[PDB]
């Protein structure tokens, strides 16, 4: 109806009025938060088991 | 996203044919079955007709059997509803709607009020 | 070994040896060792007529006696011949010999691979824990009585009709209780796979008839399948050691004690065999509302519950009991190999389960 | 007054997907070349958690990262201990249909819901010594499909009425309404300030939301089929989907734009549940092909699979800590898994 | 280790409480039967429904049939979007759908073939037999007898249709009655012997909504449905 | 059962061997 489509309207031009990122800062973000948490990461490097408390 | 644009529809006389279109996007048209379903004024969304992956099953519904056909064409992304010898009783909104999930049989929802992978629709009328 | 008969022998020397050793007045036919009897002294004009030793009973075609004349000089000669008065009189028996060792061959391989297939059908059962339901302790439990009775079978083969030794066979009891035990063994065994037999068939039964099972019946089953024949060996021990202790008990001369067995297992028998018609019926229904299906689920399901059993169990024993023996004994010693490739290995649930475990690896 | 509206409804879209392709000038495959592969992954099944009749349908870890609990759909509300494989409550719950489970962040509150359109909130601290319905949350009109804790005194649920709801537990009131999807909402992820929230709904679209103030910031629409799980990123700046046609895919809120799509030609079947790693590097997946697999985030790569469940995988959690990983499967086993 | 002692006991011994009563929670759980039942808001779901007895998302039914437990859910404030909540009951013994046989708003016929080949062709419904009601058997009896109805025309292959020689009509019952309804009968029966494959089977009746057979057709169907798969675990079928 | 009825036949027939040599030997 017309509440349905001016809601859906209203929201799009709300869509539309946002800031905008380049994704290759966003991909360089994700990669650096990769890298800078890997060594704190048990399922990337598996930890010995001499502190693994599922052993 | 996932959309459906019908074309086609109007008004035509009864014992007539028409032809609709359906053009869709979104999602990779072999792999999803899809069907035609109709919306008469006053009543509700019915089933029509469906196609499967390949277009080798074809079903329809029993008041309209031996009058429409129904094809797609995988190459174009487009599916067919052919309305020849139309009666007066065949008006409506008629909607192609797609199936919610890809390489399945059962294909629950088509004739929902708030379907999501459903087209807009297009109005068919025959009158005198 | 079956050497009592050297051991008897023995003793009625030692008869002779013994009631002869005292000398207080000779007379004109002293007791000498021959003819395999007793011999008592006696006077002039006496005529000595004794029956035929009891020691060969069996192996007489007529009873009758041997006589002899009383003489000074002494006893001349044995006026009745021993073959012609009570002989053997069996011509055509040294050919039966091979007989009895083909079918002590046959049976003995069934038995043996139908070991190699159960024990290694237990442990997949066993390992997997996927399969722990029921159905499978159930059929676990069958396979443990088939291995029974197949170790059973080959201890008393052993134990009876042994080569490795010098055949000395020594007159000490413990030998004879050891061997008498390992006839307790085999019997205890035989009526546990009959009963665990029944049990499967009773399982089944109770799954298609009672819409809900019993809590507690499967631990009812334990005692039907090793608890009951229990109760009737140890009967069965009282009547061989009350109504026939005659020497290793492999030897069925009395009737009580042939029937305190053979009683159950007929029981058995025949109830398993009902119990296989109501669920032959049941599966009629259900696939009526193909004839091949029918056919080959009854065949699947023979195996399993021994039905083959009440081919013998009914027909009267007129056909010299050489074709129940040639049939069951021989053919039926393979039931443990069919029944662990039947349920152990073409079952389709463990066999995907033998499917991830090497994929897994 | 309709076609009008609509004919420039669609030409708002063509601008917003006008503005996505001038995001996109660099794939984040392209960038992600200059690093190397993580290898294959190797996980092994540490702790086998049994005691649920049905079916295992939802699943959640504590922030201990040592207790957890699961739903089944035989009625029960099962809190373990994962170190130690003991059962540490068994909560009956009133409708046997749930399909969902939280654990308060302070470890206090146990939350359910399903079927009967309630959440239900259990006190685990037990004064009395018992747990006990704390409180039963009503309004949605659908079934509920996903519910999380802000806090104790606060809750985020997702329902079948194709809505969202946040709560007030101490006053059992809905605080606030999220609207704007079009079919079943079926997942929902708080992001790590538990200050937004994305939402993936039957509609083939993920939904972000501000909680405090209550209406949509951005709508992704990359997915083909209904979206089955979401989940955020570690840092909160993205975060992954997966749906019933077979691929995962990763947005960013702030490029507005799907970055990865996580597929293999042998996998048609469906995505039910999702999870990132500590680190956001791994992203496991479970499949309704009765196995998970563990995808790299930026290479769109297998690098593991973890095959241990006999029917498809339900449910899905990385701890707090990133130790071990917990799956649940409509086999009714929990299996807890490790590295070597 | 003398303050780790006391607690690991405290917890095996929770645990073994915990275990006792989950095994009667088991007990009790595997004795009964979950039924979904599932129709049309026109059908005679809730009348039958409220014989059997005789806001929330889920409706719930205990009714006992010698010495029995059938625990009957239905379906309440949902959406007619069952793709989702469908799933949910994959476990059950069996599905009860329940389909009005008059063909008016539209071909509401039609619609229930449709749902019956989506619930019985779904790929986790597979294993979950359905007892299928035919209800509303008087509407059909006075409807084809009353000289023109909308079977004919909206099912072309009506006119081509004899009635089965297994049929077995009711006394004192109109042909023309007996060949419309084994028609219905048999085209639910043309979805649903298309993909049996033996894993999961079809219980059509003839119901009327009123009468104090229905719950022994749901006994017995579901007495049916357990021995199957008990046989089935034998490979006897 | 069939494999008391061989045991027990085998063994007379061990018996009958047994004395038939006997037999033989002492005439």
């Amino acid at each position: 109806s017309i509440a349905q489509a001016r809601k859906l309207v209203e929201q799009l031009k709300m869509e539309a009025n946002i800031d905008r990122i380049k994704v290759s800062k966003a991909a360089a973000d994700l990669m650096a938060y990769c890298e800078a948490h890997a060594k704190e990461d048990p399922l990337l490097t598996p930890v010995p088991a001499s502190e693994n408390p599922f052993r | 996203q996932v959309q459906l644009q019908e074309s086609g529809g109007g008004l035509v006389q009864p014992g007539g044919s028409l032809r609709l279109s359906c053009a869709a996007s979104g999602f990779t048209f072999s792999n999803y079955k899809m069907n035609w379903v109709r919306q008469a004024p006053g009543k509700g969304l019915e089933w029509v007709s469906d196609i499967s992956q390949s277009g080798a099953s074809i079903s329809y519904t029993g008041s309209v059997k031996g009058r429409f056909t129904i094809s797609r064409d995988n190459a174009k992304n487009t599916l067919y509803l052919q309305m020849n010898s139309l009666k007066p009783e065949d008006t409506a909104v008629y909607y192609c709607a797609r199936c919610p999930a890809p390489f399945t049989r059962d294909c629950f929802d088509v004739t929902s009020t708030t379907y999501a992978y459903r087209g807009q629709g297009t109005q068919v009328t025959v009158s005198s | 070994e079956c050497r009592f008969h050297l051991e008897i022998q023995e003793e009625e020397t030692k008869c002779a040896e013994l009631l002869r050793s005292q000398t207080e007045k000779h007379k004109a036919c002293s007791g000498v060792w021959d003819n395999i009897t007793c011999w008592r002294p006696a006077n002039v004009g006496e005529t000595v007529t004794v029956p035929c030793p009891k020691v060969f009973s069996n192996f007489y075609s007529k009873a009758g006696n041997i006589s002899k004349n009383c003489t000074s000089d002494g006893w001349s000669e044995t006026f009745p011949d021993f073959v012609d008065a009570c002989g053997y009189s069996d011509p055509e028996d040294e050919s039966k010999i091979t007989f009895y060792i083909l079918v002590k061959a046959i049976y003995t391989l069934g038995y043996s691979v139908s070991l190699m297939s159960l024990a290694t059908g237990s442990i997949i059962l066993c390992l997997f824990r996927k399969l722990h339901c029921t159905r499978n302790y159930i059929h676990l439990n069958l396979f443990l009585s088939f291995i029974l009775r197949a170790i059973s079978v080959l201890v008393k083969d052993d134990v009876l009709y042994s080569s490795s030794g010098t055949l000395h066979c020594p007159d000490q009891p413990s030998s004879w209780v050891g061997c008498k035990l390992s006839l307790v063994f085999l019997q205890y065994c035989i009526m546990a796979n009959f009963f665990w037999l029944l049990v499967e068939g009773l399982y089944l039964h109770t799954l298609l008839v009672a819409m809900l099972p019993p809590r507690r019946c499967f631990l009812a089953y334990l005692l039907i399948g090793w608890g009951l024949p229990t109760v009737c060996i140890g009967a069965w021990t009282a009547a061989r050691l009350y109504l026939e202790d005659t020497g290793c008990w492999d030897t069925n001369d009395h009737s009580v004690p042939w029937w305190v067995i053979r009683i159950p297992i007929l029981i058995s028998i025949i109830v398993n065999f009902v119990l296989f018609i109501s669920i032959i019926r049941i599966l009629l229904q259900k696939l009526t509302s193909q004839y091949k299906r029918l056919a080959k689920s009854t065949l699947l399901l023979i195996p399993l519950f021994g039905v083959h059993y009440m081919v013998f169990a009914v027909f009267p024993i007129s056909i010299s009991s050489k074709y129940q023996i040639l049939f069951e004994l021989c053919l039926g010693s393979f039931q443990g190999l069919v029944v662990a490739v039947l349920y152990c290995f073409l079952n389709s649930e463990v066999q995907c389960e033998l499917k991830r475990k090497w994929r897994s690896r | 007054e309709l076609d009008q509206l609509r004919q420039e409804a669609e030409q708002l879209k063509n601008q917003i997907r006008d503005a996505r392709k001038a995001c996109a000038d660099a794939t984040l495959s392209q960038i992600t070349n200059n690093i190397d592969p993580v290898g294959r992954i190797q996980m092994r099944t540490r702790r086998t958690l049994r005691g649920h009749l049905a079916k295992i349908y939802a699943m959640h870890w504590g922030t201990d990262s040592r207790l957890l609990v699961s739903a089944s759909q035989d009625g029960k509300l099962i809190i373990w201990d994962s170190y130690t494989t003991n059962k540490v409550h068994a909560i009956p719950l009133r409708s046997s249909w749930v399909m969902t489970c939280a654990y308060a962040p302070s470890g206090n509150y146990v939350a359910c819901g399903g079927l009967d359109n309630i959440c239900s909130i259990y006190n685990l601290k037990t004064r009395e010594g018992n747990v006990r319905v704390s409180r039963e949350l009503a309004g949605h009109t659908g079934y509920l499909s996903c519910c999380r804790f802000l806090d104790d005194n606060q809750i985020v649920t997702s329902s079948g009425d194709t809505t969202c709801a946040l709560w007030d537990i101490e006053t059992g009131q809905q605080t606030t309404t999220f609207t704007g999807h079009t079919g079943d909402v079926m997942s929902l992820s708080l992001a790590p300030d538990t200050r937004l929230f994305v939402s993936g709904a039957c509609d083939a679209s993920a939904k972000l939301w501000d909680v405090r103030e209550g209406m949509c910031r951005q709508t992704f629409t990359g997915h083909e089929s209904d979206i089955n799980a979401i989940c955020f990123f570690p840092n909160g700046n993205a975060f992954a989907t997966g749906s019933d046609d077979a691929t995962c895919r990763l947005f960013d809120l702030r490029a507005d734009q799907e970055l990865m799509t996580y597929s293999h030609d042998n996998i048609i079947c469906g995505i039910t549940s999702v999870s990132f790693s500590k680190s956001g590097r791994l992203l496991l997946a479970g499949y309704d092909d009765f196995n998970c697999n563990v995808w790299d985030a930026l290479k769109a790569d297998r690098a593991g699979v973890l095959a241990g469940h006999d029917n498809r995988v339900s449910c899905l959690g990385v701890t707090d800590d990133g130790m071990a990983v917990a799956t649940g499967s409509w086999d009714s086993f929990l299996k807890i898994w490790n590295g070597s | 280790t003398e303050d780790q002692r006391n607690e690991e006991k405290a917890q095996r011994e929770a645990n073994k409480k915990i275990e006792k009563q989950l095994q009667k929670d088991k007990q009790v759980y595997r004795a009964t039967h979950r039924l979904l039942l599932l129709g049309a808001g026109e059908s005679g779901k809730n009348t039958i429904v409220k014989q059997m007895r005789i806001t929330s998302g889920i409706f719930e039914t205990k009714f006992q049939v010698d010495k029995v437990n059938f625990h009957m859910f239905d379906v309440g404030a949902q959406r007619d979007e069952r793709r989702k909540w469908i799933q949910c009951f994959n476990d059950v013994t069996a599905i009860i759908f329940v389909v009005a046989s008059s063909s008016n708003q539209t071909n509401r016929l039609q619609a229930a073939l449709k749902l019956f080949d989506s619930i019985w062709n779904n790929k986790w419904l597979r294993d979950t037999s359905v007892i299928l009601f035919l209800n509303k058997q008087d509407l059909l009896a006075e409807k084809v007898l009353a000289g023109k109805s909308k079977i004919e025309d909206y099912f072309p292959e009506f006119a081509r249709y004899t009635t089965p020689e297994d049929a077995t009509p009711e006394p004192g019952e109109d042909p023309r009655v007996t060949r419309a309804k084994y028609f219905i009968r048999d085209e639910f029966l043309r979805i649903s012997t298309a993909s049996g494959d033996g894993r999961h089977y079809c219980y059509p009746h003839f119901t009327c909504s009123v009468d104090t057979e229905n719950i022994r057709r749901v006994f017995n169907d579901c007495r049916d449905i357990i021995q199957r798969m008990h046989l089935r675990q034998y490979e006897l079928l | 059962h069939s494999d008391g009825i061989f045991t027990d036949s085998y063994s007379r027939y061990r018996k009958q061997m047994a004395v038939k040599k006997y037999l033989a030997a002492v005439l």
